[PDB]
DNA sequence: AATGTGCAACAGCATGATCGCGGCAAGCTGATCGTGCAAAAGTCGTGCCAGC
RNA sequence: GCCGCG
């Protein structure tokens, strides 16, 4: 299976090589709606895991109408995640890289914070190779 | 397309030379028979043969099931020998064998810091030859470059001192063979050791997927000012603590460190010392080390915690806590600002990574590095003190 | 006029030309009467086509 | 008697529990037997050289009336024995001398001969021979030849798993594989069409070959189908009744039996109606005309009125043709079954597809298909088809092929023609058809009844046969142009093709590889190896999951544990201990017969096929004294499965408990407590252990160590053991006892031990004697133990006091912490020997001379060189000191005055000649062991040559004079007895020499008969001694006939003692490996209450996640054994009286719960008991067989006897702080090995070196000063970091930028650390390579 | 590579060396990380002339 | 009601199938003739003057 | 081409 893993990671690296963070903020309103990953009778992915270190694309509303909890275009860190877990937020609209609409790259805000360091990502970080390596480092432990 | 040399003065024609010679032969024969008013069929046959030869030269293996020769193996034509595996894999495109590089077996050094590695003095003095030449020439020891080369060859004691000097703040970067992710190549400050095996800090092992059962690592020297700053500020083991795939810390205690931390922070119903009251962790360590109390004994200890509730300020609270001797001893290691509730458990490799994560998210980077080093030290020490063993 | 040639592809050894008519650094870019070899750095054996 | 002399010296405590029926075999039967069958004469041409010779000879010219008749052959005596042959570097081989004669026949008189020239033998070829250990010393190497596992020739049906067309339709294909030739394939098209594939070409309709065998359409339809008859008389149109065939069918109309209704229209189709119809005897009955509409006419009825007829086979019938045949008088019409219930429409479709129906048409079609060139002329197609199949020479499947062919088709006969007939193709086609219908089943291809083993003999025979046919094609030519003067040497003997083919196979082949030399275990494992690769085998990439898996028939034939790890897993295996080969070559395994309910002792060897039907018991089944089974319901294997069966149902029983595991894996004690993968790694790791300075027996063994040590051949084993007469560190001389003696010339046995000698892996091969003096020795005892052997018992490691505990992180992961006492006691110190060679070869400018005087080199370097220019024996060299001084001359003929001044001031050479001397390669050290200078015939002898030759003469005469002295002493004794019988002068007769002038004459009879015969015998003895000594001296001193260019060869040996160090790799035999981390001082290690410190500290965390409980059990058993040894050594220290020592040793040996070992010291006298106790002082070498060894209770009670804690754990005190560790620590004695992976050969570093001519990048690997490869993924990681400048310097300056390298070096030496990058040469090379195509690529601005 | 070069050779296209593998092959600073800053200086000069 | 067109199934062919590292032999194996003549170049046996 | 190492 190591040969298959190596070939897969080669393909991923080559498809994703030409992608670096080039802009501070594209300014788009587009985003991706995120909800806890649920199937059947058990919880699999809580919203805290799926939203941590991402930038909100729209204002999050408490079930009480017309109460702005966290403002638009902000980075969610452990404090924000804990605050939204204290309330009952269930779906959060956070911008993702598939809607950055910038040319030959990705906005530093559409892409969340880099997982290696707590701060938001800096311009010029080659994120395609990092993503390919992260996806391809496992696979040697996937039972095919 | 160099010619293969052989025994004596005889030379062996290589692949492309054979293909070119064949093409030239057929072209010359066709040219000579064109002017002889040869019949149409022989001219046609020679034209076909020339076309076939040119195709075999330009890309062998198709249209004629290869042309082979002298080994019953297809001949390596122009297309096949582009670059290694026909692409740019081997001798281009990130495939270069690099100079100023070495390789050796890795062993465990528990005395190291998080940013240090062990480099043999024989492996150095060979990676750092031009630097040592420069230092010898600049100190006035060897004026001519020949004198410096001879002095390094004879390896006097002054060469060793100068080598120790040039190593001082020059990070060298080690990597393991299957560099799966980016944490598989990291820059450490070398420490010269008398040996032949590279000594690797245990904590980083999980990043490398490296066990000390015959693994080998390669050492590269970043011989430039910009490269040195890049190794120090981008590839240092103190820089990449969290894995850039999920954000969870990747330099975490493993194996013996976890066993030591778990054995230290446990309790038993009856032990030496029960409900005894201690003025602080120092008294707990004194009681354990001198033998008047057990690591698992349950006591009441006066503990002072620090909170960062104020805006960037640490405020202290002192309280009497029901804990064990081992947890109190461990508390002398946690940096100020973390609650005592992170120690009042068993710390089974899930609490310890969580406590490192909270240290990173609350205190910063450098206190977390100091904390990780101290955790590894104390875990090894108390695992050895524990004497845990497997029996039938 | 061979596959390995000295009139083309440049010289074989340093600045020396075949037959040793002009073989030194004093002569440069000169083509011998006997052999069409020119005196140059013989690193052009990797470039002349 | 009960115990041999060598076993009496140290008796292991076997744990047994089950008597062994048959002992382990030779362990080398495969290679020795295969080569013996290949070489030895056979009066029937069954196998070997004689078989090939009878296959080829006799051969005659094309009606030339001249023949070569073959009569027997012979192999000459080898010129050099294996020792000298390995020393010089020549192949160990023997000549072939074949006796053949010419017969020239009469041209005028048919079948008559006119000339018969019977010349002597003619020489061709040089056949290598295998030594007594099963190795071919060729070109001065070892070169074991590995057995091959391939597909036995025959017929194989396959199902391709039924996923080809994604329609779910299963396609069955049959394949005929010859031993030598081209295969046949029959395949099914999902549209249900037969297809035939010859030589794996495109598919063709199958009926072409049937037409090619002179088979008409009617005949093939009759052969491949059964035919029924429809009778239409008086418009009745009756049908024959076949109730068996009418199983599933719908009644289209009323069915009446003899005018009475039997089955209604669409009535019940159950078996009851069929049985009722069959019970009633009913003749043919009328049937509706609608049913016959779908039928197809089989035969071709002929009209009696006109020649026109309906011969269209595979055609249906119309209403008009019914009237036509009625007019023609066709009362009965033959039509095939056309019934699809179990059968089906087949064959007819293929013939409908292809319209050819004539033999010539089929032959021309197949000739065009096979050969797409020129069409034939009735002669090329026929010859081509003859050459494919039913050809005596072009096609041949061997006897195993014919056997498999007959068995697959259930034919009673087994022996048959090794060539295809016309009927077997029909039979295999019908078998494919029937397996399609459902009768029969597809067979497994991995089954060991379908995989054969080719050993050395068969492959050598095949290569010799290839060479032989090649020589025959040549010798056939000349016979038409040869007169009566031609002789066999001139008969185109042509030794060159034969010798070239055999040497090419033996030296450079896929399955003839360097034999590993670490330990005797790795040797013995490599010798008995099964390889699935090879010429006629399969490649690594072309093998799927299924081929490299463990098939249920692998039980007692192929080891399930021992196999390489990464690429070759499952493709390389080792035979089990007991597996052998059939007469055909399939693997068989011993078993014990069961009669009634008892287990008898007769042993039957069962193959893979035969064992499938018998019910086979298990090795560990309890038995009573009478042999019956203790329990009624026992475990068994019936057909590739296992279950519980009754006591009277079984048919065979396992012979022993080592049947499953190989020789390598049967050495791991407590194997049953190890994970299968960890056991695999341990077995593969035992073979890499390096022999140590001193062998140390395993305290915990298995008992197979004696077998490995003895049958590996490294040791010296007696063959006519009597009483040892002389012992030396080099020789052992034994006087054979009188009970066995060859009459005449008396006889003694001399064993010359091989002293320090390099192995293939550059270890040391050393033999030291085991016997002292006057010690009786029996046949089969060991005299000297080779590398890593102790008293004839395999000892490839050392016993180390191992404590399982984490220690300050120094045994993190798998690292191993070692005490300084291990280094101090010189354990794990290994001697490594290296080769260096120098050649004095001729040159255009003159001859190369080896002289001590080397120009330009001073006296200091020449200090270690003698007057001949070669280093002194025992000189310690390192770095680059000169070993031999060789001088290369230079050509100078334009005599110039400056050279005159140079020649005048300095010597006559004036250092004109260059020097090219042998220097130690850098980084190598050692002491010179031996120098092996060889000289050419005619060239003057070197100074050291006379010394070496005189040493050889002195050794030869010293070794040969012993028998001379014995014989002369015997003759003198006989003469003394004779003179005592008459005229005895007592000591005076012994005072004078020559028996005091033969004691005059004395009596007439004694003088004429006794004295004369004694003198005659004495003078004949003197003469034979003189002549044999002269012959030996002439043999030793001669000029070697080396290569034409070379005039002198010099070989220098170096030896260096590598001591253990942190980087070194150490491992136990339970898969637990590691590298050392620290060499702790003695006082820092943990110690027990007795103050004795441990030697090795291991990590316990490596036990539970790896599942090696063999580790812990071996540790406890070693602790118990060392406890008993300590008790014995204590009772020996205080000089305790013998009887109590005997009683204690008896108590130790009488332990265990019903063990089969019954060693009793009552029969032992005092001396042997004292010797044994002194031998058990270090510990009791107790042994546990593989799967039935020591139990928990036995280990605990063994510990109890030695006054050790039964828990196996003691209290350990810290060596640095003195505090007791909180928990008890497991301490014992584990037997550890030092693998060949040392940091001395694995540390490398480079800063500048030599670069490749093209691409100008650094070379690769050590021994060439290479740089580490910055591969693709490394650059990916650097890009992920964002490291642009480091990446740029790694891509241009460090590697490929030609000017960037020099600029960067100058900047560093200056101290600038500036890059100044540039243009990699690799990209310029790529641009030139692309431009050399028809493509223009440039650099724009 | 046979297919990619063939379609590139016919179309007569150019690379412009914008990605990472293009710059690594020719030994230039990659446009990511510490080389990102250097690549921006070159881009503005190209636009300005 | 016979006819032409567009869509789909089956066969053949191209492509690629992890990264480093260490050690050992044997192939690595490799030739276009002669031609017979001027034309040139070189070489050899011989005689020359200049130094001791 | 073979063998092994992680
Ligand atoms: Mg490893
Ligand atoms: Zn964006
Ligand atoms: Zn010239």
């Amino acid at each position: 299976k190591t040969a298959n893993s190596g070939y897969l990671t080669r393909r991923l690296v080559d498809v994703a090589q030409d992608l670096v963070v080039t802009e501070d903020d594209c300014g788009t309103h587009e985003g991706i709606m995120m909800t806890p990953v649920i199937e059947g009778g058990d919880v699999k992915e809580p919203l805290r895991d799926r939203v941590l270190g991402r930038v909100t694309a729209e204002d999050v509303l408490k079930p009480g109408t017309a109460d702005i909890l966290v403002p638009r275009n902000t980075l969610l860190h452990e404090q924000w995640c804990d605050l939204l877990e204290e309330n009952s937020v269930d779906a959060v609209k956070v911008r993702s890289v598939v809607s950055c609409d910038t040319d030959f790259g990705v906005c530093a805000h559409c892409y969340g914070r880099d997982l290696a360091r707590g701060h938001i990502i800096n311009k010029g970080e080659a994120i395609g190779v990092i993503a390919a390596q992260s996806i391809g480092e496992p696979g040697t432990q996937l039972t095919m | 397309r160099p010619l293969v040399p052989l025994d004596g003065g005889r030379f062996a024609t290589s692949d492309l030379n054979d293909l070119y010679r064949r093409v030239i032969n057929r072209n010359n024969r066709l040219k000579r028979l064109l002017d002889l008013a040869a019949p149409d069929i022989i001219v046609r046959n020679e034209k076909r043969m020339l076309q076939e030869a040119v195709d075999a030269l330009l890309d062998n293996g198709r249209r004629g099931r290869a042309i082979t020769g002298s080994n019953k193996r297809p001949l390596k034509s122009l297309a096949d020998m582009i670059k290694g595996k026909q692409g740019r894999f081997r001798q281009n495109l990130l495939g270069k064998r690099v100079d100023y590089s070495g390789r050796s077996v890795i062993t465990v050094g528990p005395y190291l810091r998080l940013h240090q590695c062990g480099l043999p003095k024989k492996m150095a003095l060979e990676l750092f030859k031009p630097f040592i030449y420069g230092k010898l020439e600049l100190r006035g020891l060897a004026t001519t470059i020949k004198a410096a080369k001879k002095m390094v060859e004879r390896e006097e004691a002054v060469v060793w001192d100068i080598l120790d000097e040039v190593i001082r703040e020059h990070p060298v970067l080690l990597n393991r063979a299957p560099t799966l992710h980016r944490l598989g190549i990291q820059a450490f400050e070398p420490v010269l050791i008398e040996g032949k095996a590279i000594q690797l800090h245990p904590l980083v092992c999980a990043a490398y997927n490296a066990d000390f059962d015959g693994d080998q690592m390669a050492v590269h020297v970043p011989l430039t000012l910009e490269a040195q700053l890049e190794a120090r500020a981008l590839m240092m083991s103190t820089n990449n603590i969290l894995s850039p795939a999920n954000g969870e810390p990747i330099i975490v205690p493993s194996q013996d460190v976890v066993l030591g931390l778990y054995y230290m922070t446990r309790d038993c119903v009856n032990a030496k010392g029960e409900g005894m009251v201690l003025t602080g962790p120092k008294e707990a360590e004194r009681l354990y080390r001198s033998g008047l109390a057990s690591l698992h004994a349950r006591v009441k200890v006066r503990i002072t915690e620090y909170e960062k509730d104020a805006n960037g300020e640490l405020v202290a609270k002192t309280s009497l806590k029901d804990t064990t001797v081992g947890r109190a001893i461990l508390w002398m290691i946690v940096p100020k600002g973390l609650p005592y509730s992170i120690v009042n458990q068993a710390l089974g490799k899930k609490a310890i990574s969580k406590m490192l994560n909270t240290c990173y998210r609350i205190l910063g980077l450098k206190p977390t590095v100091i904390f990780a080093d101290q955790i590894m030290y104390t875990g090894f020490a108390y695992a050895a003190r524990s004497g845990a063993s497997v029996g039938i | 006029d061979g596959l390995f040639c000295a009139r083309i592809f440049g010289p074989v050894k340093d600045y020396e030309c075949l037959c040793g008519k002009y073989k030194r650094l004093k002569h440069r870019g000169v083509i011998c009467e006997k052999c069409g070899v020119e005196v140059t750095q013989t690193k052009v054996r990797r470039e002349r086509m | 008697m009960v115990y041999s002399y060598t076993e009496k010296k140290r008796i292991r405590k076997d744990f047994g529990k089950r008597p062994q029926v048959l002992d382990v075999p030779y362990l080398l039967s495969i290679q020795l037997d295969s080569f013996q069958k290949f070489i030895e004469q056979d009066p029937e041409g069954q196998y070997g050289l004689e078989a090939a010779f009878r296959s080829v000879f006799p051969i005659q010219s094309y009606s030339g009336n001249s023949e070569l008749q073959y009569v027997s052959y012979r192999l000459g005596e080898p010129v050099f024995d294996v020792q000298e042959c390995q020393i010089r570097g020549v192949t160990y081989s023997a000549p072939l001398r074949v006796k053949l004669r010419l017969v020239i026949y009469e041209r005028e008189a048919p079948e008559g001969t006119v000339k018969d020239i019977k010349e002597q033998e003619v020489y061709m070829g040089e056949i290598p021979l295998m030594t007594d250990n099963g190795t071919f010393v060729i070109n001065g190497t070892e070169r074991v030849i590995v057995s091959q596992l391939h597909r036995s020739p025959g017929v194989f049906f396959d199902s391709d798993k039924g996923k080809t067309h994604s329609s779910g339709k299963v396609l069955y294909n049959a394949r005929i594989i010859p031993y030598r030739g081209s295969w046949l394939d029959f395949e099914f098209d999902p549209k249900d069409n037969l297809f035939v594939r010859i030589d794996r070409r495109r598919k063709l309709p199958a009926t072409i070959i049937l037409r090619a065998l002179n088979y008409t359409t009617e005949q093939i339809l009759d052969l491949f189908f059964e035919k029924v008859i429809f009778e239409i008389r008086d418009n009745k149109l009756q049908m024959e009744l076949v109730p068996e065939r009418l199983r599933g069918e719908t009644a289209s109309f009323d069915i009446e039996a003899n005018g009475k209704v039997y089955v209604e229209k669409g009535r019940r189709i159950t078996a009851r109606h069929i049985r009722q119809l069959e019970k009633d005897d009913v003749k043919l009955i009328e049937v509706p005309v609608e049913y016959i509409a779908g039928k197809v006419v089989a035969k071709d009825y002929i009209d009696e009125s006109t020649g026109e007829l309906i011969c269209a086979a595979n055609m249906e019938l119309s209403l008009d043709l019914l009237a036509k045949l009625s007019q023609s008088g066709h009362k009965r019409i033959e039509t095939l079954f056309t019934n699809d219930l179990d059968h089906g429409p087949y064959i007819s479709e293929t013939l409908r597809v292809d319209p050819t129906n004539d033999r010539l048409s089929a032959l021309v079609e197949i000739y065009r298909m096979m050969r797409p060139g020129e069409p034939p002329t009735r002669e090329a197609a026929e010859s081509l088809f003859e050459n494919l199949f039913f050809s005596e020479d072009r096609y041949d499947l061997s006897a195993v092929g014919r056997m498999k062919f007959n068995r697959s088709l259930l034919r009673e006969e087994i022996e048959g023609s090794g060539i295809l007939s016309k009927d077997d193709i029909i039979d295999v086609m019908k078998k494919l058809i029937d397996i399609r219908n459902g009768k029969g089943e597809v067979d497994d291809i991995d089954h060991l009844g379908n995989r054969r083993i080719r050993s050395v003999g068969e492959m050598a025979e095949n290569q010799f046969r290839v060479g032989l046919v090649r020589v025959e094609r040549a010798v056939k030519e000349r016979l038409s142009l040869g007169d009566l003067d031609t002789l066999m040497p001139q008969d185109m003997i042509n030794a060159k093709p034969i010798s070239a083919a055999v040497k090419e196979f033996f030296g450079s082949s896929q399955l003839s590889q360097f034999m590993d030399q670490n330990n005797p275990l790795s040797e013995i494992t490599h010798k008995r190896r099964i390889s699935a690769l090879g010429p006629g085998g399969l490649t690594r990439e072309r093998a799927g999951f299924e081929v490299r898996d463990v098939h249920p028939t692998h039980y007692g034939r192929v080891c399930p544990i021992e196999t390489p790890e990464g690429p070759n897993i499952g493709l390389i295996n080792s035979l089990s201990v007991y597996a052998q080969t059939n007469e055909y070559g399939f693997l068989e395994t011993p078993y014990r017969k069961v009669t009634d309910g008892v287990v008898t002792d007769e042993i039957h060897y069962l193959s893979a096929i035969e064992e499938g039907n018998y019910v086979i018991a298990q090795a560990n089944s309890n038995l009573d004294e009478e042999g019956h089974f203790v329990e009624d319901l026992v475990t068994c294997r019936s057909k590739g499965e296992s279950s519980l069966f009754s006591r009277d149902q079984v048919d065979y029983m396992d012979v022993s408990t080592q049947q499953v595991v190989s020789v390598g894996a049967s050495l791991i004690p407590f194997l049953e407590h190890d994970d299968a993968n960890r056991a695999l790694m341990g077995a593969n790791m035992q073979r890499q252990a390096v022999p140590t300075l001193r062998a140390d027996k395993p305290l915990v063994g298995t008992g197979m160590e004696r077998a490995v040590a003895v049958d590996s051949g490294v040791t010296a084993v007696a063959k006519r053991g009597g009483v040892v007469q002389y012992v030396d560190a080099s020789r052992i001389v034994i006087k054979v006892n009188e009970d066995e003696m060859y009459p005449g010339e008396a006889g003694i046995d001399i064993y010359n031990l091989t002293k320090y000698t390099r192995s293939n892996q550059n270890t040391c091969i050393n033999q030291m004697p085991c016997v002292s003096l006057g010690e009786p020795v029996e046949r089969g005892d060991v005299l000297a133990d080779g590398p890593s052997t102790d008293l004839g018992e395999l000892a490839l490691g050392q016993n180390m006091r191992v404590a399982f505990m984490p220690w300050n992180g120094y045994n993190f992961e798998d690292s191993i912490l070692v005490s300084e006492r291990v280094v101090q006691e010189d354990r794990f110190t290994t001697i490594h020997i290296q080769e260096l060679a120098c050649v004095s070869r001729d040159t255009k400018l003159g001859p190369e001379e080896i002289t001590a005087d080397i120009p330009n080199v001073g006296e200091a370097a020449l200090s270690k060189l003698d007057e001949s220019g070669i280093v002194y024996i025992g000189a310690e060299v390192t770095g680059g000191d000169i070993l031999v001084g060789k001088v290369t001359p230079k050509g100078e003929t334009q005599l110039t005055p400056e050279e005159k001044l140079l020649r005048a001031i300095f010597g006559e050479k004036a250092s004109d000649v260059k020097d090219s001397s042998l220097r130690v390669p850098n980084g190598v050290s050692g002491t010179v062991i031996d120098v092996q200078v060889f000289t050419r015939d005619g060239v003057e002898k070197d100074k050291r040559a006379l010394e070496i030759e005189e040493m050889q003469l002195k050794q030869a005469k010293k070794d040969l004079s012993e028998e001379l002295q014995i014989l002369e002493a015997g003759l003198f004794s006989r003469i003394r007895a004779v003179l005592v019988a008459g005229g005895v002068e007592a000591e005076k007769l012994d005072k004078l020499p020559r028996d005091r002038w033969l004691e005059l004459g004395l009596t007439d009879e004694e003088k004429q008969n006794q004295l004369e015969q004694l003198a005659e015998q004495y003078d004949e003895l003197k003469h034979e001694f003189e002549k044999k000594l002269e012959a030996k001296r002439r043999k030793i001193t001669q000029g070697d006939d080396l290569a034409p260019g070379v005039l002198k060869i010099v070989k220098v040996y170096l030896a260096v003692k590598r001591r253990i160090q942190p980087g070194d790799k150490m491992a136990g035999r339970h898969g637990n490996k590691g590298v050392i981390s620290k060499i702790n001082p003695i006082e820092d290690m943990p110690y027990d209450e007795n103050g004795t410190p441990v030697d090795i500290v291991l990590n316990p965390l490596g036990v539970p996640s790896r599942m090696n409980i063999g580790q812990i059990l071996e540790t406890h058993l070693g602790m118990a054994a060392k406890g008993i040894g300590d008790k014995i050594n204590a009772m020996l220290k205080q000089q305790q009286e013998v009887a109590k020592l005997r009683e204690f040793i008896q108590r130790a040996y009488d332990l265990g719960a019903d063990v089969r070992q019954k060693v009793d010291l009552s029969t032992f006298s005092d001396e042997e008991v004292m010797r044994l106790a002194e031998n058990l002082r270090k510990g009791m070498p107790i042994a546990t067989p593989v799967f039935d060894g020591a139990k928990e209770a036995e280990i605990k009670e063994l510990l109890k006897l030695g006054d050790l804690p039964t828990s196996g754990q003691i209290r350990l005190y810290d060596g640095r702080t003195g505090e007791q560790f909180e928990r008890p620590v497991t301490v014992g004695y584990m037997y550890m090995l030092k693998l060949n992976h040392l940091v001395d050969d694995k540390m490398h570093a480079r800063s500048t070196g030599s670069y490749s001519l093209v691409t100008q990048q650094p070379l690769g690997g050590k021994a060439q000063f290479g740089g580490q490869r910055f591969g693709e993924m490394e650059v990916w990681a650097l890009e992920a970091y964002g490291a642009a400048y480091t990446l740029q310097e790694m891509l241009t300056v460090k590697s490929d930028d030609v000017n960037g390298r020099t600029k960067m070096y100058k900047n560093i030496v200056d101290g600038n650390h500036q890059m100044e990058p540039g243009m990699p040469e690799s990209f310029n090379v790529l641009l030139k390579e692309i431009r050399s195509l028809g493509i223009n690529i440039e650099l724009e601005d | 590579t046979t297919r990619v070069l063939t379609e590139a050779a016919v179309a007569g296209k150019r690379d412009e060396l914008r990605g990472l593998k293009e710059n690594v092959i020719v030994g230039r600073l990659i446009p990511a990380g510490t080389g990102y800053a250097y690549h921006q200086d070159r881009m503005r000069r190209r636009a300005a002339g």
